[PDB]
């Protein structure tokens, strides 16, 4: 029914950019709230970044304000994580994820793309 | 899985979320009252 497929990670340099993409199938990424949440191996998932489905305001965790940009192409029908100024402790598995209507739970998320900043 | 005053626990993100994420909802965590009400 609902997917969200991930692609985008790998390994950049402290300091180094990178895009991450995340791609709805059975559903439009404009319809409904989605965020990005990651988890470093160790520490329990952190949210990091995500999109008020009712508004379309955008929010960030303090970690990544400034450096992270969240946003959505309605033709390619995905979700971005652009990140900049990357540092290693933003070093983990990048999950996107997506809520029910009216602003509601998250009902699914994507596979997982790993990000490594040496 | 306790968190900050004006997040709430996902468990199926086993992560805890901002609650203006969910304030515009019908039916809202509860923990999302106090904050939620900064409106």
């Amino acid at each position: 029914e609902v997917q969200l497929v991930e692609s985008g990670g790998g390994l950049v340099q402290p300091g180094g950019s990178l895009r991450l993409s995340c791609a709805a199938s059975g559903f439009t990424v404009s319809s409904y709230g989605m965020s990005w949440v990651r988890q470093a191996p160790g520490k329990g998932p952190e949210w990091v970044s995500g999109i008020r489905g009712s508004d379309g305001s955008t929010y960030y965790a303090d970690s990544v304000k400034g450096r992270f940009t969240i946003s959505r192409d309605n033709s390619k029908n995905t979700l971005y994580l652009q990140m900049n100024s990357l540092r290693a402790e933003d070093t983990a598995v990048y999950y996107c994820a997506k809520q029910g209507e009216n602003d509601g739970p998250f009902d699914h998320r994507g596979q997982g793309t790993l990000v490594t900043v040496s | 899985g306790q968190c900050s005053q004006n997040e709430y626990f996902d468990s199926l993100l086993h992560a805890c979320i901002p609650c203006q994420l969910r304030c515009s909802s019908n039916t809202p965590p509860l923990t999302c009252q106090r904050y939620c009400n900064a409106s």
